[PDB]
RNA sequence: CCCCACUAUGCUUAGCCCUAAACCUCAACAGUUAAAUCAACAAAACUGCUCGCCAGAACACUACGAGCCACAGCUUAAAACUCAAA
RNA sequence: ACCACGAUCAAAAGGGACAAGCAUCAAGCACGCAGCAAUGCAGCUCAAAACGCUUAGCCUAGCCACACCCCCACGGGAAACAGCAGU
């Protein structure tokens, strides 16, 4: 998080503001503001990270970074209010969101893409083929098939040497 | 002589396009002149009032 | 440039990169419903051979039949990427482009 | 409108609910029954693959596990 | 339903015919066994 | 033409284009930004259509 | 049904259960007010587009199967016999 | 006739296409790829219907299948009209 005595944004480019009191430092930073003044802090701090135009706020890159700072906000909420049924919609809406911002983004400008993953910290997932509940039988069923079939190939190469070795003997 | 008569064809519209977009330029630049011009005064006043 | 395979040059879009040397590629088709007589995608799956394992999932390639399959179900390779995903070039005019706007003005070369 | 259609509903549940009240005993050792042959039929169909696949036993260290009851 | 939904759910499967107490056939040949009246 | 493949793809670059890819491996690039659909009709018609001639013959 | 008393319960905490006449009984989005205004009533009549859903009544918010922290449960959901209606 | 350095006809093999009903058959369980090999990777199919059950000869100048049964027919059961007439 940006330090207490960052200065609001609002009043980081107004000049003088160097030379006031320090009291009247206080007031204007963000100690002295709520938190949605702290997360405008950090989405300009990602912005002049990663976009090319910091000032471009319709570009698929800033709706991603702006979306990006709302999510980490939902998660903060969250951990403090883990029956917040509905925040944590707004939570898994927004990374649905964000995941089909992704998506556009990838397909169209696929360096712009990397920047953005590497940014913001997000590791792009495909989403899976199939939706379908995996219950305790397929679940019981998957998992024996998966050890019948590394015991099959255990007893297939025990089959090649033993008959690799009765062909070295009849030399 | 077909395929070089497409060619000739795809030639011909992109001097087309060349122009179209040249035009499109002068226009924009324009439009970002005055669009800077307003955010520069906007600018201003909202500095002027924070200050 | 006889070949013992159908499908001999077909445009599909990579789906899957976890083979090694092979893309699979879903390629579509438009196939007439004989009762509505309207036209709906047909889709397949076709393996290609790609030997310097360059293709992306999502990006758009031409695949060319082999003489004969090289596989149970690699009967072609990759020819050629169409459009590189996120990564496009317009045709028409050689500029790279991100949707429909360009990245680069066909006016920086005239 | 009129609650013909709600009241032949009505009476089918209500007659349900009490049938199922006064045979809650008897279905009950009936659902355990096929909760057993439901476990003996998954246990098979797990055994068969393992045989089909040239194995003469279940995989080492293989349990296969009550899927069905309550516990 | 819309063209996508005609297209997926394809052209409409009729019901199997019911066969009639004939088992679908003209006659069957019958053994009396008892006789009687019905009101 | 039930046997040549017809792909469509939309938005994913800045003008519209029509692409073939022919046995032989050459590719046609038809750019038909601006034109009606009957010119890109009567066009594609022209370089890789079948004449009137070659159609009554068959 | 009326009167009195009192319990589970209504509350909190942590887990479940996952139903409602959960109903504006009006699916989402976009558009129109000119056509015929329009079976009726409800709530003026429609167009585009998409998804979901329906195909006589009753059997049936049932049977069987499957899934589920549900075990007198929920979800999905038939058939036979019967009728000329509903 | 023979050579056919071909034509015709047409197997095997390879690629593609190809019935109906049921999704209360939803997962299949090795179904993939790379490599000369050794061997390595862990993949392949599937709600655009995999896998499965049931039904049915088919797209009829005709075609497919079968030929007492065990899909096959070394072998076995057993002793064969689904050739014509006939019972
Ligand atoms: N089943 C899938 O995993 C899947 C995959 C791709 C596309 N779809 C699309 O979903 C729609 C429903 O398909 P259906 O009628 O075969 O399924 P369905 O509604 O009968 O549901 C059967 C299975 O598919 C899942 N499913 C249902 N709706 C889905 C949806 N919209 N997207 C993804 N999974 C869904 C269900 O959870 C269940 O596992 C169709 O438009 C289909 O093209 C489904
Ligand atoms: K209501
Ligand atoms: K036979
Ligand atoms: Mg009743
Ligand atoms: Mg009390
Ligand atoms: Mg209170
Ligand atoms: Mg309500
Ligand atoms: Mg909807
Ligand atoms: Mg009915
Ligand atoms: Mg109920
Ligand atoms: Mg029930
Ligand atoms: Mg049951
Ligand atoms: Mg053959
Ligand atoms: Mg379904
Ligand atoms: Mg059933
Ligand atoms: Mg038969
Ligand atoms: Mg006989
Ligand atoms: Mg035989
Ligand atoms: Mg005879």
């Amino acid at each position: 998080d940006p330090p207490p005595s960052t200065l609001l944004k609002d009043y980081q480019n107004v000049p003088g503001i160097e030379k006031v009191d320090d009291v009247v430092k206080r007031l204007l930073s963000l100690e002295m503001a709520n938190k949605k003044e702290m997360l405008k802090i950090k989405q300009e701090q990602f912005m002049k990270k990663i976009v090319a135009n910091p000032e471009d706020t319709r570009s698929l890159e800033a709706r991603i970074i702006a979306l990006s700072v709302k999510i980490r906000s939902y998660e903060e909420h969250l951990e403090k209010h883990r029956k917040d049924k509905a925040h944590k919609r707004y939570l898994l809406m927004s990374i649905d969101q964000r995941k089909k911002m992704l998506k556009n983004l990838r397909n169209t400008n696929y360096d712009v893409f990397e920047k953005i993953c590497w940014g913001l910290g997000i590791e792009y997932t495909f989403p899976p083929l199939y939706y379908r509940r995996a219950h305790r039988r397929f679940v019981t069923k998957k998992a024996l098939c998966i050890r019948v079939f590394q015991e099959t190939q255990k007893l297939k190469k025990r089959r090649r040497a033993l008959k690799a070795a009765a062909a070295a003997q009849k030399q | 002589e077909l395929m070089a008569w497409n060619q000739a064809e795809n030639r011909r519209l992109h001097e087309l396009r060349i122009a179209r977009l040249r035009q499109e330029e002068r226009e924009q630049e324009q439009r970002q002149a005055l669009e800077q011009a307003r955010k520069a005064e906007e600018v201003q006043a909202w500095a002027q009032r924070k200050e | 440039v006889r070949s013992s395979v159908h499908a001999r040059w077909i445009v599909g879009k990579v789906i899957g990169t976890k083979m090694q040397k092979t893309a699979k590629v879903r390629v579509t088709r438009l196939v007439l419903d004989p009762y509505l007589l309207k036209y709906f995608n047909k889709r397949k799956t076709y393996f290609a051979h790609d030997a310097l394992q360059q293709c992306t999932v999502g990006d758009i390639v031409l695949l060319r039949a082999l003489p004969v399959p090289r596989a149970k179900h690699v009967k072609h390779e990759l020819a050629e990427i169409v459009f590189k995903v996120g990564k496009v070039i317009d045709p028409v005019t050689g500029k790279p482009c991100a949707g429909t706007t360009y990245l680069e003005s066909p006016l920086s070369s005239e | 409108k009129n609650v013909l259609k709600i009241r032949r509903r009505k009476m089918n549940h209500h007659k349900y609910r009490k049938l199922v009240k006064k045979t809650r005993f008897l279905r009950r050792k009936v659902q355990e029954g096929r909760l057993r042959r439901k476990q003996i039929k998954f246990e098979k169909d797990l055994r068969r693959i393992w045989l089909k696949a040239g194995l003469k036993e279940a995989p080492e260290g293989w349990q296969t596990p009550k899927i069905y009851l309550r516990g | 339903a819309t063209l996508n939904q005609m297209h997926r759910l394809g052209p409409p499967k009729r019901p199997p015919r019911k066969l009639g107490p004939t088992e679908g056939r003209p006659q069957l040949k019958g053994v009396v066994l008892c006789t009687f009246t019905r009101k | 033409n039930p046997w040549v493949q017809i792909m469509m793809f939309k938005n994913m670059t800045p003008s519209p284009f029509l692409r073939f890819y022919l046995d032989s491996g050459e590719q046609v690039l038809v750019d038909v930004e601006t034109k009606s659909n009957k010119e890109i009709m009567e066009h594609i018609r022209k370089i890789l259509g079948k004449n009137e001639e070659t159609l009554r013959e068959e």
